């Protein structure tokens, strides 16, 4: 009723702004994460995904599950693209990166609705991220038994 | 029952619209321009927010750079287009500061409305804006505090370009500043023209930004079709001819009259192809680059003479390589090229981001072309960083064109608003009202920076004026922390785009004047 | 537009546009009525939805019975309609003046001026025109001969030039023989009745009155001489009691007694009538005619018929006022004090039937102070033409009887008045000079249209008349036969002050209100 | 491409049409009237043809009488109606000559068209028509030839009414003349006012016209509902009350309290009814006529006292019967009526044409009412013959009112055209053009008689003038044989109706003038 001038600026677009736009973006990310929630661990389950032709694929790898969801939400797509990158850089970092990213948003969801300028959210995300990856390097273990049966057993 | 009003005088259109007068034409043009300025206001400043825009092709583009948002949004109102076009000229002129055009031009039109509703028509408001504008260009040369003259090396440029990076890529203002510094110095034009087209960006999906680097040369995403992918001498021949021998230009037909001619025809052709490939092998060439196709016999002989092949289908990519390696592309079949051969230091293929790429690396003759290789977890991030790289490349050119810098952070705008107002106060006429309003158009700019920073703009702007009591002229707006507690911009290191501010005022003023000069609008029938 | 923002279906006119809408409608109406001004005007055929044909050129009917749908024309129709309540004729002139006050004003408003300026001048011009009107009043002592000229001047404009010699006498005599001693004349004392007997030019004036109903019993006299008229509003039909209880009886013999009993109240009322015939020296015909306005059963009619008494029934409310006066009787509402003193007198009462419709004629009264005009038109549309001419003619001469003076003729005042406005044009001492020019020229629309309808050159006719007046002292105007200037007092054309008063006032109020509208809009739907 | 014309000045109508101008209004009104004149032309004259017309109620009328044809043609044209309506005044005034209007007034309108195109407008053509009409009223009184004064008996009346019959009922000019003379003479008003309403027509299907007759009395088509059908003394008592007793008007309710009041109640009704019928039986009542029903007990007593009952539901039949037999209708139950009874000579019932009728025959008191009984094989024949009867009844009245007869057969119309033309030739002005055309409007009338008679009209008219060399004035059209061979009309006996010709000329002229005075047509939307 309100934005009803005689001539519009553009054509017929939809436009949202502010806190309700972030809340919806976080919620959509929580929904798309559901596809892989039950695929973690040696005791996880497999999925059967059927396309519009009736052709089915059975798997539990996020490299297959997340590519067949046909997500159209502008923001939820992010939790699929990060699996494409992990598939190239790690090779099996699939289901875990989608779930972790969704949880990062959930933990801050109750706070982003009440002020909390986005700049400080980014600062905190970057600070914690750099700390976490530094600690991993300090605790990972290596071997000094290269070119021996011990290295072949390590690969097994 | 109830009658209807008849036609009046000019009911000869086929459904067209028509507007005239202060309320129906002038104010409506201004109102549309307000919506434009408001649309981009949210993204303004280093603390601005991103937009997610889905265009008419169902593609998703995410950024905060208005120069690339406006070209995707299908603005139709004829008044808003006038400001959008000015913002494109700002991009063409200096490549940065485009936000200025929508913020300042919008403020001029909004403030013009305040005058039109109480007093003088556009016939004097426009003239008053020009009087004040001309004075602004006499103030600007007197606000210069620094110059990009000293320490013209990699260390100083890594500091000069940061103001252009942090304005869009806040958290990467250091990492990206180091990468672009390594590129801007690499093509130093021996104190000549800085060719902004000699720095490219290569986007490869993978890990985050920290893995990005600069490569002194070119990277392609094609294959070799052979087992000689590692070349150390890299004596390079470039051709535009297809690698399959000579063909006719009209038709051509083979006439055979005896069995010997039939039997020996094919074998003769293979012998000729051997000589055609040998012609360049005898010169010591290592790599043959073409844009055309390669025959099966060409691959047979390429393996005979251990020749590396690269196919680059894009004519512009091959021309860039020619200038990189120091070679000429020959349109004719491969002669024993001696004097037009190029040289690299290392040519190799690698698998980077699950993409097989061809690298032409230079270590000695580095400054021909540089490629900045970007990594990231999403295509959306890499596209946005690439735009940030462009700003650093263009900003360097702007700094070469005019080495003077004026304090940033709103300090220049506050000084313009103050000094311009003082001039208007001494004008013994009615023009003082439009001159003062021209000054207020500048005040709107640091207000926008405060609004997006989470701080109360009314108190922030009071402080920005309070600290300029004739003896400072350098304190600006601190947007890094709550309660800005305004600080010196020269100690902060915030100052840039002097030339940009010069032309941005001219383009923004002309857009506002053009809108104000429209009193009557005649529309065609919509379709 | 604000109203379009609030309601997308709202209409609005622009300030430079609303004036054109108002003027255009006024010009459209002018293009209709200009063709009926004067005896030389045209006759219109108005075809209605029932198939009825009205051949008329009266200014009021043409404005009413027209398919013109416009918000401005509906306003001129309102002030025009009032003409026929206070002055009668002159409706064409009212619209013609309004059209030119709006049309001529456009030639000065469009030339950079504010509409207020022309309207301030129009009000000033009215004051000067009114002062002139007062100076041309002619006192003719309201002689009958003057009224004949008034009647002919008005009648000629609604007849086919043959009927004037018939109606002129019927109008002058009918209006005079109503009241004396300078008492206002009530037109409700003059009847108009319609019959389809012969021809238009056989309209008669009857000294007495005619009723639209006749005897309802075959034994009643068709011709009654030396009649006594009894005008009563009593009820002689069977009536019941208010309380719906009815009769309670046992035997069939009682049933018949109840029939005799329940009717006794009727005989008590009727038997009081038959005494009157016996008290008026009934040694001769001495006819007795009773009107009995309300319903009457055949029981009462037969009871009166046996005594040789003529009785009518079902008369109109206005019959018992005019007839009681005309016959000299007393209107009774009861039979409490019946006596011959209540009876009227009429020399002859008779009936005539035309097309199986009875008309009862009560004639030969001494001074009935009420007359009936009997129209004998051959066709339906001819009855309408004449009836309008009669009632308009009676009003025209009434105004000349009420107004002690008469005003010179059709163009005799309008041309001289326009000159009076121009001669004082610079005295406004300001920008209102153009309003005087527009007003003075608008006044000429009457001799200008008259010149054209009569077939004479527009410009030559007015130049000759204006020159003849300017170089003389006579109020000369348009002659519809020669085109030469002639004096109204010599050709026999007069008007009434009341008509010129309204034309100067009502046309100024309406014209100046229209010119000051600049935002026509439609909302609320 | 295709343009459209705009509106002009006053398009304020909602679908109404307008016509104005000499050609668009005046001529179209004239031409519409011509079409009606042609419609009735075929039936004009004794040699005309019949129409079969079905009206908007799906009823079939077969006749040649334009007075009834025009009443069934649903003419809507707003001007053509006026020339049709004029024919009603002609029928009302004299009852004959209605054809004159469409022929004469139609001709005046058509002939005006011949002048309005070449010269003076209607303001002068009308004046010429009115002047010439006034002159026609001076010529016609001097063309009277005979008067119906002598030998006022059955044989002269049969001859005098011949024209009113042979003009429509060609073959029956003798048979019907005898019947109508018996009816008109039998009620001869002793040379006073002839009452046309005292002659009735009774249509009974059966054999051909030769079986028609005149009966001195009234015939009804009801039954007796009794057994007293042969009455010789015929003392007739007429009542308006129903023959079933009398009740109160207020309400009526019978209350009984005990058994004796119940048991003896019904006996009271029988005692009253017996005495009420006896009251008139003792006075010699033979016939009792009522408008209401008859009770079962009323029939019981009617048979007891040998009194015949007749029920006539029509109020006009009861009124006419009382006036015929000399009786008074009593509104109350049957008293011992002494003097209010009428008398007939023979009252009986008979089956005629398979319909049982009640006859009240008067042999002594004959001149009270006459009934003309018409027989025929079809309803169409009997309806058309009735019209011929009405023409005779009306013609008799016209002769009573004005006994002057004018020569017929076209002789008067040619003479009027001759003298009127001669007058026009001596008029020193332009009005002579319409005066001469007024004369030609009369010539059009015998031309219609010629065409429908099968003879060439141009030859008839030339001869009619050749035989009128200032001293004849009596030769007209002989339309009983082939070849015009014009002869004297008065030797044949073709003459009548001065009044009709006088009135018709005046009325028809006024109708034509009425149309010509119409300047503008304003149409309404139909519903």
């Amino acid at each position: 009723m309100m934005p009803t001038p005689v001539i519009l600026l553009k054509e017929g677009t939809d436009s949202s702004q502010g806190i309700p736009q972030l809340v919806s973006n976080i919620s959509a990310c929580q929904v798309i994460a559901e596809a892989v929630r039950t695929t973690l661990g040696p005791r996880g389950m497999d999925k059967l995904i059927v396309d519009g032709r009736g052709k089915a694929t059975i798997s539990n790898d996020g490299a297959t599950i997340l590519k067949l969801l046909d997500v159209v939400h502008p923001a939820a797509k992010t939790l699929v693209d990060i699996a494409k990158s992990q598939d190239a850089e790690v090779g099996d970092g699939t289901t875990s990166v989608t779930l972790l990213a969704a949880e990062f948003l959930k933990q801050v969801k109750p706070y982003v609705e009440e002020g909390l300028h986005p700049q400080i959210i980014i600062r905190a995300f970057r600070t914690a991220t750099q700390l976490a990856v530094n600690k991993i390097k300090e605790i990972a273990v290596t071997v000094k038994k290269a070119d021996k049966v011990e290295q072949r057993k390590l690969l097994e | 029952h109830v009658p209807k009003a008849p036609g009046f005088a000019q009911m000869l259109k086929e459904g067209a619209k028509h507007f005239s007068g202060l309320e129906e034409a002038v104010y409506r043009n201004i109102q549309a321009c307000k919506e434009l300025a408001q649309t981009t206001r949210t993204a303004y400043g280093p603390n601005g927010m991103n937009k997610m825009v889905i265009n008419h092709l169902e593609k998703l583009f995410v950024t905060n750079d208005a120069a690339t948002i406006l070209r995707e949004l299908e603005v139709q109102h004829p008044a808003a287009k006038m400001i959008v076009m000015a913002s494109h000229m700002q991009e063409q002129e200096v490549g940065d500061g485009t936000n200025f055009v929508l913020v300042f031009a919008g403020a001029l039109l909004e403030l013009a409305e305040e005058l039109l509703r109480i007093g003088l028509s556009v016939s004097e408001v426009i003239e008053g804006y020009e009087i004040a504008c001309r004075k602004a260009h006499e103030i600007l040369p007197n606000l210069v505090c620094c110059s990009a003259k000293n320490l013209r090396d990699i260390d100083e440029v890594s500091s000069l370009l940061r103001t252009s990076i942090m304005s869009k890529q806040y958290g990467n203002e250091v990492f990206l500043a180091k990468l672009i510094a390594q590129a801007c110095v690499s093509i130093f034009p021996d104190s000549g023209h800085f060719n902004v087209d000699n720095i490219r960006v290569c986007k490869i999906l993978g890990s985050g930004i920290s893995s990005s680097s600069v490569l002194h040369g070119m990277v392609f995403k094609k294959e070799t079709e052979g087992d000689v992918t590692s070349v150390k001498d890299a004596k390079i021949a470039v051709y535009s001819c297809p690698f399959d021998g000579m063909i006719t230009e009209t038709k051509g037909t083979v006439l055979i009259k005896t069995a010997e001619e039939l039997m020996n025809f094919s074998k003769g052709e293979e012998n000729l192809m051997d000589a055609q490939v040998k012609a360049i092998a005898d010169t010591g060439a290592n790599v043959v680059v073409t844009g055309g196709k390669v025959a099966d016999m060409a691959l047979h002989y390429a393996n005979k003479y251990n020749i590396m092949l690269v196919r680059l289908n894009s004519k512009w990519d091959l021309r860039r390589l020619c200038k990189t390696v120091g070679a000429t592309a020959l349109p004719r079949l491969t002669p024993p090229v001696l004097e037009e051969m190029g040289h690299c230091d290392s040519v190799y293929l690698s698998e980077v981001g699950d993409t097989q790429v061809v690298v032409f690396k230079h270590e000695k003759e580095d400054g021909a072309i540089s490629t900045i290789v970007l990594r990231g977890s999403t295509d959306n991030l890499m596209d946005d960083i690439e735009r940030a790289v462009d700003d650093g490349v263009n900003t360097f050119k702007v700094l070469t064109r005019d080495k003077r810098l004026v304090p940033g952070g709103g300090a220049t705008e506050i000084e313009l608003a103050k000094q311009i107002t003082s001039y208007g106060e001494t004008c013994p006429g009615l023009e003082q009202y439009a001159i003062k309003k021209f000054a207020e158009a500048f005040e709107a700019i640091p207000r926008a920076l405060a609004e997006n920073s989470g701080v109360k703009a009314n108190e922030v702007i009071s402080k920005l004026y309070a600290v300029h009591q004739e003896g400072n002229k350098n304190v600006g707006l601190d947007i890094e922390a709550e309660v800005p507690a305004v600080k010196d911009m020269l100690e902060a290191g915030i100052l840039d785009t002097y030339l940009g501010k010069y032309w941005a005022i001219k383009l923004a003023t002309n857009a506002a004047v053009t809108v104000l000069r429209v009193d009557q609008i005649i529309m065609a029938k919509p379709a | 537009a604000a109203v379009k923002t609030l309601n997308p279906k709202a209409e609005v006119a622009r300030a430079q546009a609303a004036l054109a809408v108002n003027i255009s409608a006024a010009r459209g109406l002018q293009d209709v009525l200009r063709t009926n001004l004067g005896p030389k005007g045209t006759m219109k055929m108005l075809v209605s939805g029932a198939g009825d044909i009205k051949l008329t050129k009266d200014g009021n009917v043409l404005l009413h019975e027209m398919q013109i749908q416009h918000p401005t024309a509906s306003l001129i129709a309102k002030v025009a309609t009032a003409q026929d309540d206070i002055t009668g004729d002159g409706t064409t002139s009212n619209v013609l003046i309004i059209g030119e006050l709006l049309k001529q004003a456009d030639l000065y408003i469009s030339e950079g001026l504010h509409p207020r300026i022309i309207t301030e001048g129009f009000e000033a011009a009215k004051e000067k025109a009114l002062q002139f009107l007062e100076e041309v009043k002619v006192s003719r002592e309201m002689d009958r001969e003057t009224l004949i000229d008034v009647a002919r001047t008005s009648l000629r404009t609604k007849v086919h030039a043959e009927l004037a010699d018939v109606l002129t006498e019927a109008v002058v005599d009918s209006i005079l023989a109503i009241k004396k001693q300078d008492e206002p004349i009530d037109l409700f004392m003059i009847e108009i009745m319609e019959m389809k007997h012969k021809s238009e030019t056989d309209t008669s004036l009857i000294r007495g009155l005619v009723l639209d109903h006749g005897a309802r019993h075959p034994d009643m006299k068709k011709r009654v001489e030396d009649a006594y008229i009894l005008t009563c509003n009593v009820s002689l039909e069977y009536e019941k009691t208010e309380v719906n209880s009815g009769f309670f009886y046992k035997s069939a013999e009682e049933r018949e007694k109840l029939v005799k009993a329940e009717r006794k109240f009727i005989e008590d009322r009727v038997k009081k009538i038959i005494e009157l015939k016996r008290k008026v020296c009934g040694d001769s015909d001495k006819g007795f005619v009773v009107i009995n306005q309300k319903g009457i059963d055949p029981f009462s009619l037969d009871a009166l018929s046996k005594e040789g008494i003529v009785a009518l029934r079902r008369a109109k409310r206005r019959n018992m006022e005019r007839l009681t006066l005309a016959c000299g009787g007393v209107a009774l509402n009861s039979f409490d004090d019946l006596s011959p003193d209540c009876l009227g007198h009429a020399g002859l009462v008779y009936e005539y039937t035309l097309g199986e419709e009875k008309f009862t004629f009560i004639e030969k009264c001494n001074n009935p102070r009420s007359v009936t005009l009997l129209i004998k038109g051959p066709n339906k549309h001819t009855l309408t033409q004449i009836k309008d001419a009669v009632r308009d003619g009676l009003r025209a001469v009434k105004n000349a009887i009420d107004d002690g003076c008469v005003v010179p003729g059709a163009g005799a005042v309008e041309v001289a008045m326009a000159e009076a406005l121009i001669k004082h044009k610079p005295s406004v001492k300001g920008r209102a000079q153009l309003g005087v020019q527009a007003f003075a020229d608008a006044l000429l629309i009457i001799p200008k249209v008259l010149a054209q309808n009569s077939g004479f050159d527009l410009q030559e006719t007015l130049v000759k008349i204006q020159a003849e007046h300017s170089e003389s002292g006579q109020l000369v105007g348009v002659d519809l036969n020669t085109g030469e200037p002639m004096v109204a007092a010599e050709v026999g054309v007069w008007d009434n002050y009341c008509v010129k008063k309204q034309l100067l006032h009502s046309c100024t109020v309406i014209a100046t209100n229209i010119l000051l509208v600049d935002e026509i809009m439609r909302a609320g739907m």
